[PDB]
């Protein structure tokens, strides 16, 4: 992450990262429905930054320092590059919609009042086709990433060199090679229960009650459609044991 | 250290959640309470051992039979969670989520853990439930619960008061160490 998104997001909510003045003049729902949309863009924020390690941090440090076989780093991190421009994509229209609703003279004070139609617009057309897609590849490849990272760490001493070495800072403690594809696969069934709690405290504005039902409506779409194209990938399987699922 | 991993399953508002969130934290948030948990890695010492703890939640993957199997990869210990205000939650157990667990984590120890304790002397609960013909589960229905699934052993807590929480976790750290 960049440092003016990082303190943007330090806090652990929104009541505690705008101005304690700016704060007092909301009403007591304004201030549940913001700390619920700054959890969503929070946890966005952290899900590209997790991307960000798995691209930059481990896939090209294992290019640039290792001589692994072919296609073995892409084993290692199957669509990573598809996952992080959707994801920084959809980061960026979230962070634009916090910027424009700043107060002038402020780098901390806003609230966002129309949050539904950007999840709209996200979970539906192009972009939840590509996310759809993406996510049934992603999550169908989990388990073989799982036991490659596993073989190559425990016969390759280079490779467990250079893991030792990468996620030896403590801000990777959460982070190693595992945790990050977990991490990921378990991303999109967050939103359905962020975008609900948003939507109990947005009753204030009927085309946003309504906006943001269609948003939820959406991302179970999503998510009963990838559930329903993942079939696990195993590497060495026979077409018989295929056929005979 | 050695690295364990650690999952909680059980039914949507079982308090999973929020049990992950008051341990990690090692407080009830007064502020905000999270709606999701992300993970963790908790450094532990149990009986003179250090263990680096991975913890990991199955919320929002209940309606979601085959994304949901990708948590359970090497899981060293799975705390089964139900809700002490919900005997609904305490009867999917057996049926549902043991047979599930069984498969996918063999031989991996399971507490049975009855989250919301606090709840068992709360009137409002009381009344709500006694309108459907019930009553807050019992520790003996919780403790034979546990008996009849093969469980490791059974534990009570509350994330409210965060009374019996690091106790569910140091004994977890433990069974994942056998
Ligand atoms: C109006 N609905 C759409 O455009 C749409 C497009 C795609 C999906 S998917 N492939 O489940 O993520 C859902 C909805
Ligand atoms: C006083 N308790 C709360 O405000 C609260 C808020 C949210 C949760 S959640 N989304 O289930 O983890 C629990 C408790
Ligand atoms: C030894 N005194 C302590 O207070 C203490 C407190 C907590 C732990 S644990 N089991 O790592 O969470 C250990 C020791
Ligand atoms: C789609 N499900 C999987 O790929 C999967 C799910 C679970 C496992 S486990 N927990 O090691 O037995 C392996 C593979």
């Amino acid at each position: 992450s960049m440092e003016m998104d990082e303190k943007d997001f330090a806090a652990d909510s929104w009541s505690l990262a705008v101005d304690s003045s700016f704060l007092q003049q909301h009403k007591k729902e304004v201030m549940k429905q913001q700390d619920v949309i700054y959890e969503l863009i929070q946890t966005e924020l952290h899900h590209v930054r997790t991307l960000k390690i798995m691209t930059r941090l481990f896939r090209t440090g294992m290019l640039e320092e290792l001589h692994l076989e072919p296609g073995v780093v892409q084993g290692l991190f199957p669509c990573v590059d598809e996952l992080s421009d959707i994801h920084t994509r959809f980061l960026s229209q979230l962070l634009e919609r916090r910027r424009q609703a700043l107060c002038p003279g402020s780098t901390r004070n806003f609230v966002i009042h129309r949050l539904g139609d950007l999840l709209i617009s996200q979970f539906s057309g192009p972009s939840a086709e590509q996310m759809c897609k993406t996510y049934s590849e992603f999550c169908s490849r989990h388990s073989k990433a799982l036991k490659l990272y596993k073989e190559l760490y425990a016969r390759d001493k280079r490779f467990q060199q250079f893991i030792r070495k990468v996620t030896r800072p403590a801000v990777l403690k959460r982070h190693g090679v595992q945790e990050c594809i977990l991490l990921v696969t378990q991303r999109i069934t967050k939103y359905p229960l962020l975008i609900s709690r948003i939507l109990q405290h947005s009753h204030g504005i009927e085309e946003e009650r309504q906006d943001l039902t269609t948003a939820l409506g959406l991302v179970k779409e999503l998510l009963s459609n990838v559930d329903e194209g993942i079939y696990q990938l195993e590497k060495g399987a026979r077409l018989q044991e295929i056929y005979n699922r | 250290a050695i690295r364990k991993k650690l999952v909680i399953v059980g039914d949507g508002a079982c308090g999973k959640t929020c049990l992950l969130i008051v341990f990690s934290k090692d407080q009830f948030p007064e502020v905000y309470v999270p709606t999701v948990f992300e993970n963790y890695v908790a450094d532990i010492e149990v009986d003179g051992k250090q263990v680096e703890l991975a913890l990991w939640d199955t919320a929002g993957q209940e309606d979601y039979d085959r994304l949901r199997p990708l948590s359970y990869p090497d899981t060293d210990v799975i705390l089964m969670c139900f809700s002490i205000d919900s005997p609904d939650s305490l009867e999917n157990i057996p049926e549902k989520w043991t047979p599930e667990v069984k498969h996918f984590c063999p031989n991996v120890p399971i507490i049975l853990v009855g989250n919301k304790k606090d709840l068992r002397n709360d009137e409002h609960t009381r009344r709500e439930l006694a309108k459907m013909k019930q009553e807050p589960v019992k520790p003996e229905e919780g403790r034979d619960m546990a008996n009849r699934i093969g469980a490791f052993g059974y534990m009570e807590c509350s994330a409210k008061t965060k009374d019996g929480v690091r106790e569910v976790f140091e004994m977890a750290t433990r069974a994942a160490l056998q």
